[PDB]
């Protein structure tokens, strides 16, 4: 067969041990999901620096600590704004999962509360900036590169998926590179615990999987395409599918048809391919073995998914760093005022923040 | 090329999901 006796005991006791640690970690995240933390810091706690960015959920900004002098980043969100744009659920679900999660690639949740006008939620300061920029920069990652970056989004996914999980919004828009060079997942927007299928359209064009698409119900499945996808972009520096406007996009996805560059490895080609599967019942991560049709899989063959987890490999890069709030690996944006109404808006609605 | 028309595509910069 493929493995020797050794080889075979070694891998089986892996997998094993994974199981003891999944449920140990479903244990206490079902603690913390039953009954969430409130109202940890609050916001004249907190110097206000620098604008790290800034979209349709709110704004994202470096803080400083006044007391300890440690630097977080602090996601601001118009409670009436919120509200308008029908994100109510939504922004109580990313708080409650962010608060209840504990895995190293996750960003952590230092701190939240609420005043009269906002929400805010204080995570750690992730200095790297997004992948997306670095990619962007570089061009394309090696496959070691790749590699390194896909094996801790391999094991944050089973994690996630082993708490019923579905992400569903895997980007390198989304990914950030902490000083040691490792992924933080950072965006939970669009997450949802459900065991089963589920519908909303929710996701960006270019990794949405067919399923999404053509209006199936879909499960957890979705999120290793998206590994795929990813993979694709990290190693050739651009998207296995893509084109002028998002319903061209669409038809390439769920063609079956996936081209490579001539630089990409057999092993990478045949991983993509896999996990590239329109036909679920044949793609990796939604088969009877699981995560480990992808762990095991040739590609990753020289990763140790202990030493990832562990944080124990030396990263293949390491973003510049000039020190506590240095804001260099993010762009510039206009600074706005952070009011505070003298009357409390949309209490009722975010109780449970 | 692909890369060529990858930069044609005008969807080199950050992505929006479908809800934004
Ligand atoms: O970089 S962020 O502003 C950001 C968010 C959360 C925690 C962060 C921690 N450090 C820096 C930036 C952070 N960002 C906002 C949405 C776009 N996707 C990437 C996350």
């Amino acid at each position: 067969g493929h493995m020797g006796n050794a080889a075979a005991a070694k891998k089986g006791s892996e997998q094993e041990s994974v199981k003891e640690f999944l449920a140990k970690a479903k244990e206490e995240f079902l603690k913390k999901w039953e009954s969430p933390s409130q109202n940890t810091a609050q916001l004249d706690h907190f110097d206000r620096i620098k604008t790290l960015g800034t979209g349709s959920f709110g704004r994202v900004m470096l803080v400083k600590h006044k007391e300890t002098g440690n630097h977080y980043a602090m996601k601001i969100l118009d409670k009436q704004k919120v509200v308008k744009l029908k994100q109510i659920e939504h922004t109580l679900n990313e708080k409650r999962i962010l608060q209840a999660v504990n895995f190293p690639f996750l960003v952590k949740l230092e701190f939240s509360f609420k005043d009269n006008s906002n929400l805010y939620m204080v995570m750690e300061y992730v200095p790297g900036g997004e992948m997306f920029s670095h990619l962007r920069r570089i061009g394309r990652f090696s496959e070691p590169h790749a590699r390194f970056y896909a094996a801790q989004i391999v094991l944050t996914f089973e994690y996630l998926h082993s708490l019923d999980l579905i992400y569903r919004d895997l980007k390198p828009e989304n990914l950030l590179i902490d000083q040691q060079g490792y992924i933080q997942v950072t965006d939970f927007g669009f997450a949802k615990r459900v065991k089963g299928r589920t519908w909303t359209l929710c996701g960006t064009p270019e990794y949405l999987a067919p399923e999404i698409i053509l209006s199936k119900g879909y499960n957890k499945a979705v999120d290793w395409w998206a590994l795929g996808v990813l993979i694709y972009e990290m190693a050739a520096g651009y998207p296995p599918f893509f084109a002028d406007q998002p319903i061209q996009i669409y038809e390439k996805i769920v063609s079956g048809k996936v081209r490579f560059p001539s630089h990409f490895s057999s092993d990478l080609k045949d991983l993509l391919r896999n996990l590239l599967q329109v036909d679920l019942t044949k793609r990796f991560g939604n088969l009877k073995n699981g995560v480990n049709d992808i762990k095991n899989h040739k590609w990753f063959a020289t990763t140790d998914w202990i030493a990832i987890y562990q944080r124990k490999v030396e990263a293949p890069f390491i973003p510049k760093f000039k020190g506590p709030g240095d804001t260099s690996n993010f762009d510039d944006y206009e600074e706005e005022e952070i009011r505070v109404s003298i009357n409390e808006k949309c209490g009722k609605e975010f109780t449970e923040f | 090329t692909t890369y060529a028309d990858f930069i044609a595509s005008g969807r080199t910069g950050r992505r929006n999901a479908i809800h934004d």
